[PDB]
């Protein structure tokens, strides 16, 4: 099984501010994977962020990003989201999905006044 | 993660170490193996005889069924069960649940023979039905923001400790000796040589990599391939000195019982490459170790077809590193490896690799 993954929609964004991140997977049953948003910043410890079950019922957070960001999927697109809401200078860092100890090179978030 | 929280978070000796796991909501205990040779999350789903507990998916609230079965067979027994996702909690170590994926097994044949299911530790590559099937420590590693390491210390020779995320210091003295993980699969080392009570075996290096030579807590015995073991067994009678074994000892068929001399039986040590190639280490195992207690005693070392396997004879002497972050399996004698006031294991270093060939393994 080759995981592919590939993370979109980062952006250089204000305090307060919104993004949508999404990644397309390929080389798996999308439907029956356990997903997880993962985040890392230079010169900081690697950072959970959400992980969502196969189904999309079951979601856990991160106490740094309760409420703020919403984890989401649509299994038959192949395709994971991460609404992110109300963004913080400490929420810069690339954010990458991560599925069976396989990971997609991720998408860079930046907020900055 | 709390390193300290995780000491002594294994029981067992003997029957497996087990660790306590909490499954689903609310959380139901399970008594699970702790088994670095397999990579699936299982545990049972049905009543069987044999086990006092098992997990009931209908009593979670936060189970969900994959709407797909698996079915894992070994050489002597078997078992099918669901595959489902759950939340689960480690009380000792973590104080936050994790979503992970799990098997529920509804049969099973020569399985459940105090631990009711299996925690497989090793790579993505050896989970069933697919290397897809996200591993337990995959999980943890991730949703826990440990690092990619976890060390195992067996206390049963008292039960033990699974150090998830890192090395506890208290756990070892002296220093850590590392060899490269050759292939990520099982925790699959190179072995050089291997040598009883000083005297090396008259064999090629490839005959202890047969397959694979693993490093595996769900193994009980030193498992050799049959060659390499009528090799040990021929090299422990010439050096034992003493009236010889019988046959039924080294096969495992009878014990040799006393009302026992230590000092007559030699030492087993084997050779693993260091990091660097040029040089090895050895990991030394005392009579203690593999002259079992059941005074009786059994033979801690059985033949195997395929793989040499470092199971819980070898295991219970040191405290094993399984760091997957540096593609490496550490070793450190355990201060709780003693009997009668006796260190039961050994280790030293370094060892020049210059007679061996560079790559034992085919
Ligand atoms: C073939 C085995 S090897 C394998 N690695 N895993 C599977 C998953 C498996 C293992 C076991 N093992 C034990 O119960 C047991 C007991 C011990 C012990 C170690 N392990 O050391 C200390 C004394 O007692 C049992 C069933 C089982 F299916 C299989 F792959």
């Amino acid at each position: 099984a080759q995981v592919q993954l590939q993370e979109s929609g980062g952006g250089l964004v204000q305090p307060g501010g919104s993004l949508r991140l999404s990644c397309a997977a390929s080389g798996f049953t999308f439907s029956s994977a356990i997903m997880t948003w993962v985040r890392q910043a230079p010169g900081k410890g690697r950072e959970w962020v959400s992980t969502i079950g196969s189904d999309g019922s079951i979601t856990t957070y991160a106490d740094s990003v309760k409420g703020r960001f919403t984890i989401s999927r649509d299994n038959a697109r192949n395709t994971l989201y991460l609404q992110m809401n109300s963004l913080k200078p400490e929420d810069t860092a690339v954010y990458y999905c991560t599925s069976a100890g396989r990971r997609g090179p991720g998408t860079q978030v930046t907020v900055s006044s | 993660a709390n390193f300290l929280a995780m000491v002594d978070n294994l029981q067992g000796d003997g029957r497996g170490y087990y660790l306590e796991m909490l499954i689903g909501t609310p959380p139901q205990k399970l008594q699970i193996l702790v088994d670095t040779g397999s990579s699936n999350f299982a545990v049972a789903g049905t009543p069987h005889s044999y086990i006092d507990t098992y997990f009931d998916t209908e009593r979670s609230s936060t189970y969900r069924s994959k709407g797909f079965d698996v079915t894992v067979k070994y050489t002597q027994g078997s078992w099918t069960g669901f595959v489902g996702e759950d939340l689960v909690t480690i009380p000792k170590g973590f104080n936050t649940s994790f979503l992970v994926n799990i098997a529920t097994i509804f049969e099973s044949e020569n399985f459940f023979l105090k631990w009711n299911g299996i925690l497989g530790l090793a790579y993505a590559t050896l989970a069933k039905p697919s290397s897809s099937l996200e591993t337990f420590f995959d999980s943890l590693v991730t949703q826990a923001n440990i690092p990619n390491v976890f060390s195992m210390q067996m206390c049963g020779a008292n039960g033990g400790s699974l150090v998830l995320g890192g090395i506890e210091p208290s756990l070892y003295k002296g220093d850590i000796w590392y060899t490269p993980i050759k292939e990520e699969w099982y925790y699959q080392i190179e072995i050089l040589k291997l040598e009883i009570g000083g005297q090396s075996l008259n064999l090629d290096c490839r005959e202890y990599n047969a397959d694979k030579a693993i490093v595996d807590s769900g193994t009980t015995l030193l498992r050799l391939p049959q060659k390499v073991f009528d090799a040990v067994v021929e090299a422990v009678a010439r050096a034992s000195l003493i009236p010889e074994f019988s046959d039924g000892f080294w096969t495992g068929s009878q014990l040799a019982c006393w009302t026992t001399p230590w000092s007559y039986f030699p030492k087993i040590s084997i050779y693993l490459r260091d990091e660097n190639s040029s040089r090895s280490f050895r990991i030394t195992i005392l009579p203690q170790l593999y002259i079992q207690p059941m005074e009786c005693y059994r033979f801690g070392i059985s033949p195997s077809t395929n793989a040499l396997v470092i199971g819980a004879t070898v295991m219970e002497g040191f405290y094993v590193i399984f760091d997957r972050a540096q593609k490496r399996v550490g070793f450190a004698a355990s201060p709780c490896a003693e009997i009668a006031g006796a260190a039961v294991s050994e280790i030293s270093g370094p060892f020049s690799t210059e007679d061996v060939a560079s790559n034992c393994v085919p």
